[PDB]
RNA sequence: CGACUCUCGGCAACGGAUAUCUCGGCUCUCGCAUCGAUGAAGAACGUAGCGAAAUGCGAUACCUGGUGUGAAUUGCAGAAUCCCGUGAACCAUCGAGUCUUUGAACGCAAGUUGCGCCCGAGGCCAUCCGGCCGAGGGCACGCCUGCCUGGGCGUCACGC
RNA sequence: UACUAUCCAGCGAAACCACAGCCAAGGGAACGGGCUUGGCGGAAUCAGCGGGGAAAGAAGACCCUGUUGAGCUUGACUCUA
RNA sequence: GGAGGGCGCGGCGGCCGAUGCAAAACCCGGGGCGCGAGCCCGGGCGGAGCGGCCGUCGGUGCAGAUCUUGGUGGUAGUAGCAAAUAUUCAAAUGAGAACUUUGAAGGCCGAAGAGGAGAAAGGUUCCAUGUGAACGGCACUUGCACAUGGGUAAGCCGAUCCUAAGGGAAGGGGUAACCCCGGCAGAUAGCGCGAUCACGCGCAUCCCCGAAAGGGAAUCGGGUUAAGAUUUCCCGAGCCGG
RNA sequence: AACUUUAAAUAGGUAGGAUGGCGCGGCUGCUUCGGUGAGCCGUGCCAUGGAAUCGGGUGCUCCAAGUGGGCCAUUUUUGGU
RNA sequence: GUUCGUCUGACUUGGGUAUAGGGGCGAAAGACUAAUCGAACCAUCUAGUAGCUGGUUCCCUCCGAAGUUUCCCUCAGGAU
RNA sequence: UGAAACACGGACCAAGGAGUCUGACAUGCGUGCGAGUCGACGGGUUCUGAAACCUGGGAUGCGCAAGGAAGCUGACGAGCGGGAGGCCCUCACGGGCCGCACCGCUGGCCGACCCUGAUCUUCUGUGAAGGGUUCGAGUUGGAGCACGCCUGUCGGGACCCG
RNA sequence: GCGCGACCCCAGGUCAGGCGGGACUACCGCUGAGUUUAAGCAUAUAAAUAAGCGGAGGAGAAGAAACUUACAAGGAUUCCCCUAGUAACGGCGAGCGAACCGGGAGCAGCCCAGCUUGAGAAUCGGGCGGCUGUGCCGUCCGAAUUGUAGUCUGGAGAGGCGUCCUCAGCGACGGACCGGGCCCAAGUCCCCUGGAAAGGGGCGCCUGGGAGGGUGAGAGCCCCGUCCGGCCCGGACCCUGUCGCCCCACGAGGCGCCGUCAACGAGUCGGGUUGUUUGGGAAUGCAGCCCAAAUCGGGCGGUAGACUCCGUCCAAGGCUAAAUACAGGCGAGAGACCGAUAGCGAACAAGUACCGCGAGGGAAAGAUGAAAAGGACUUUGAAAAGAGAGUCAAAGAGUGCUUGAAAUUGCCGGGAGGGAAGCGGAUGGGGGCCGGCGAUGCGCCCCGGCCGUAUGCGGAACGGCUCUUGCUGGUCCGCCGCUCG
């Protein structure tokens, strides 16, 4: 999910540098021809020059694609479902939950056709699953570093994930803009949804029709 | 970042446009929040101002001043209002710039073309609400 | 025995590192086709009220028509009709324009604001209905097509 | 004898600097300002000076080596105008 | 030299904390912890964002490199500022005068000049007025500095016009092409003169640039401002071409 | 030293057992003129037990770094004053 | 600076003009060709190569070498 | 070899500043799945450079050996010694039984190579059968493939600089 | 001579029009190195690369087989996957080295020349008039028989016969595509701190929008935007969706069947030789030169050759989207990019200043603050400045300006001492400097203070378990009663 990026591939390459050689108490590095300027790094086929290139520092090669094995991936996806049926991992990941009488949540199929966010928070409140989304509508971190100057002003904590089991890939529109939320269908579930940061046991909300489709993902 | 194939989205670009403001850019950024009485007449929360309006400082330290908008400055996007001032050392009084967001519109000159803005935006707010 | 030599702190001066900023760079990705003798790419020199520069423009010179927006421009000065308006604005659009001097650069040259030629109209007065003077713009290489005067037993007829 | 130096008022660099600066002998990268052992042991200094700092300027131009060049020569190898 | 276990920095996914009632940063012969890498905390300075922990990743840690770039010493207030024959006195002005300016005096270059001008070159430096922040390695009120203004006027002088050595379009031909020789069927392809009348007659090695020095159409005098004046200006007198 | 019948010392090799011996009885193209023999197979018997001593264990395999200029002393020794 | 070579010709010197990089020019020194000449300078190929010199960046732990064998245009280095 | 060296560099300080990244490789280690394995050229789809889904595969392996043609065509199927551990007996010491990992060794089988050549047969094919101081990255009871990381290796400017 | 037409060849500052240069990222050709590598170096490698040169477009090149193959044959061209890190080639050394098939993406097919208009150049350019005009019509000159118009293009096709089927050209209105304009939710409520509140606290609302920026400190709700929709407007336009008018037919072509034919591109084929290039090897492509054909024929078939077969296409003319490229230009979206010695040479007047005779070389340089509120005035000084003051939340922010490190410098203090020898440290002691040092502990009894168990009551989360169901064990709180502590 990462672009390739790099240092310039023609960089400080096209800089004229020719050496004095020796007969000078000046290091045997190439040197600018132009003496008649108030500065500029003194010749620049170096790794050792102000404003010159460096032989390494990136340049388009670096694979930002690592191949995944589907059988390997299948095990990881399957494991992620199981992490919601053990409460210990949910607690460990740092979900605040006052939640229901039973272990993973199964919900009625009628929360697909929910337009409003106002309705969406209300239904979650009844469950007690609104709790961690309330902890992500505040305590939202202005992230340090250069990320502020990109577009990454706020990194929002990860609360409820809702997974629908409507066949035609139907995004519940209301649930998309809730603080700390993610939205998924069964037809697009991935490891990173159920385990941001690689830490399995995110609190997830399963639709009834979603529940029996989770089988067909692709000692003990 | 967040969604959509569109022209505009870039943290640098947003800053670039609004600082140096071309005329259309100036007028939309010259939109200053209405006072509550006016909000229920024209059915909008904010409209572009004028020079023959009167505008009241709500937000700042300078709060409680009222005056007419003397000038509007493009180059560094600022507006200048009468009686919001700081005093120079000699005793000269020079206006202190205020952002149009900070200040709130007391009184309107309707005009004819500015009046058209009120009608279109009002129609806008009617459509969503009902 | 001051002092000197040395050291540190506290306050400073020096210096511009560090932190925190960034209308910028950088790299990737996407869309798009669209220069010119109909005078280009590039240059030069001018033009703003007050400008050195950058930016803009070309004797119609920091701009014009038209159009959109609908009142600013501002450092100071200024106009006040241009403000309930065929209309403010270092404005945006900019369809209609001018678009200098150069430059492929074209009358010919060019270390030359160099040296020709031609035509236009207005005025004059008839040493002629012509002479003189005016402002503007042309007059290259290249070759097609159509065109004229013809070279030449090139080829034919017809010549005396 | 002039003009300096010197001394003044003003003005004012650079080269160079691991850290510095008293000798003797000893051993030691086999010739020490420093170590070891003896002798010593002026603050603060100026004008001088050319022993020393194997002082400084210059990756010794020589000399050797590099599977490093280039100028030249030819009865080198191999091509060619 | 290998392997092992850690620490610190920057950014990213997670998670938790901290803040204008004072963040980060920086300072601290202040305390304490860890074998260390480092960490912690206080006080001072400061004024807007930041750190810890779990994953992830690097343009990731410096003492050097006859290192690169910036700053700053000792050297050192030391070498020096010594060629060109040389200054001095009084006055003026100004806060302040060996150096400015004026006089007086002494000198110097010694007309192949340290001179009056033009070339080339520079480009306003010339002159006034303002005037000492920088600069004239002293000084300074002075300046060829800085600021502000002005100034170069030609029928006759030059360029122009003209040819030289020579350069170069045009033609033919190589060279893809750039580019180079250089003319050809301008030779019964047209330029030139009569000629106004439309027609006739005559001819090449063309045609331009090329010496602001060659060669050359044509001016003198007096006056003037900051200045060269045949030259700007003006009187008077010409001279050349149309 | 480039002679040796002769001839040391210090060095050097091998062996001191169960990875062994013995009994029983199988096969062969070998080997025997001959099951005669040889080798190799099944099965049985014999432990601390094959000198000494020790093994804060040993055996085995894969893979890679550095090194690839050495220098010195006692002793032995060649060249050379 | 002094001392001094030449100073009416193979003289001196300007301007215009010609010749440009394995090329020019040379009364010939390998001299000189814009502080540049045993092959100018500039940009590019080029971030060229170099068994060789320099430097090579946080800590602690545990183990711990070798300059020897063999081959090599190899004896300043590799393979083994 | 030995640096205090009469070796070489370094006045001082701040900030830059050098084993990197990749493609293809070996080993090791981890992960998945496993006689298979490897989604992503692609197509479906989308909350949009992603993620999700899926195709036939193709690549690599699952058999080889030759230069090549090719190969009765590689299935009859193995012993022995030391072997952890277990089993059995015994109070134990030990004995016996089964024996893995692994190691060493002796065979058979296959290809290449050389001999041997039945019955048969489209007329020279055929390959039962018995062997060999030859030789192979084989069978004789497979292990890979994909992904990743360190380190090694090569191309790349390639530790940095000349 | 005069040659009507014209023949052949010249000339117009000629009639209407056209070319150069740029761009050169990417592309299509041409032409062409060496460093390097082989630890040397020539063959070879680098590389059919860099340099040199020309020319177009938004893509370009390519393009309907003289193909690939050896099959129940594939089937223009391009690109990706694979073949492939391989066949091959190579001082067989270093290295060099692709295609065919297979899969996928994308798809699209065609017209001239070469058989006859010959009842007639039916065709075209120009001038001229008119017109609703990338055109159409009338008219007249001219072009062209050394051949225009043309059936027809190898898949074929022209003749003939017999049947059906099928057509040329218009309005008007949408959509498609592109560009704009414009609109599209909600607090500026109380309190505190501060210069300011966007901050904290109290209390709210909106959310297809809690992206971002702006704004006097972390702003969903202050403004702009954002999101999701709405409403306009102008382009471009035959891509198709509507409709509506002419039915374009007895034509032409298509189909079925039949015949006579089948015209199929030359210094090209092909070959030799030479050089260049190729993995291409008795020659891969390419070129020069030399030789040189045929049409029941010709070419190809990865080892030269003859022979016999078989297979496969049909050159030597030409067009044509898509799938493919993209360090330039223009207009956008982004990144585990960089954070002023970094990033581009350039964040700022940057290809600027400056350097060089030139070719070319080429910097340094961002930050007061919310707002200039950029220090009036008084005083000293020749002035520059200083000192007061004013201003500011802060001048410990005064255009050396946010923070203001190291080095160095100054002041001063401490230690030390002016009888003494320096690696600057370690080790020991003293001074100098400074932080630390149970909240002050326990048993017992008296008063003051507060609460109450057991057991009954009343409401419950629990247990072992069983798990329909059952039995044993709960503790606790509310708080009344009854006894005590």
């Amino acid at each position: 999910k990462r672009q390739p990026y790099a240092v310039s591939r023609r960089a400080g390459h096209q800089t004229s540098a020719e050496s004095w050689g020796t007969g000078r108490a000046v290091s045997r590095i190439p040197r600018v021809p132009g003496g008649g300027t108030h500065r500029a790094g003194q010749g620049a086929f170096g790794n050792m020059c102000r404003g010159g290139r460096m032989f390494a520092p990136t340049k388009t090669w670096r694979k930002w694609h690592r191949r995944v094995n589907v059988h390997l991936r299948r095990v990881a996806v399957a494991s992620a479902l199981a992490a919601t049926s053990v409460p210990s991992l949910v607690l460990a990941r740092g979900h605040r939950i006052e939640t229901v009488p039973e272990l993973p949540l199964v919900i009625s199929d009628s929360a697909e056709s929910i337009e409003k966010t106002s309705q969406a928070i209300k239904i979650l409140k009844q469950v007690g699953a609104y709790a961690d989304a309330e902890k992500a509508k505040d305590s939202v971190g202005i992230r340090p570093g250069k990320g502020k100057m990109r577009n990454r002003r706020y990194i929002n904590r990860k609360g409820p994930l809702i997974v629908y089991g409507t066949e035609g890939s139907k995004i519940v529109k209301a649930f998309r803009n809730l603080p700390g939320v993610d939205v998924a269908n069964v037809e697009r579930l991935n490891l990173l949804d159920l385990a941001p940061g690689g830490h399995l046991g995110r609190f997830v909300i399963w639709t009834e029709s979603a529940f029996k489709k989770l089988e067909e993902v692709y000692v003990q | 970042m967040k969604r959509n194939p569109r022209v505009t989205s870039s943290r640098r670009k947003c800053r670039k446009a609004h600082f140096t403001a071309p005329s259309s850019v100036r007028r939309v950024l010259m939109s200053a929040a209405l006072s509550t009485e006016l909000r229920h007449k024209y059915n909008v929360r904010s409209i572009p101002i004028r020079k023959d309006d009167e505008v009241q400082v709500v937000r700042g330290s300078y709060k409680g001043r009222e005056g007419k908008v003397v000038q509007v400055y493009r180059r560094r996007w600022v507006i200048h209002v009468e009686r919001i001032t700081r005093e120079k050392v000699n005793g000269s009084t020079v206006n202190v710039g205020i952002h149009p967001s900070k200040v709130v519109v007391t009184k309107l000159k309707l005009d004819k073309d500015r009046k058209a803005i009120l009608d279109r935006k009002a129609s806008g707010r009617a459509a969503d609400k009902a």
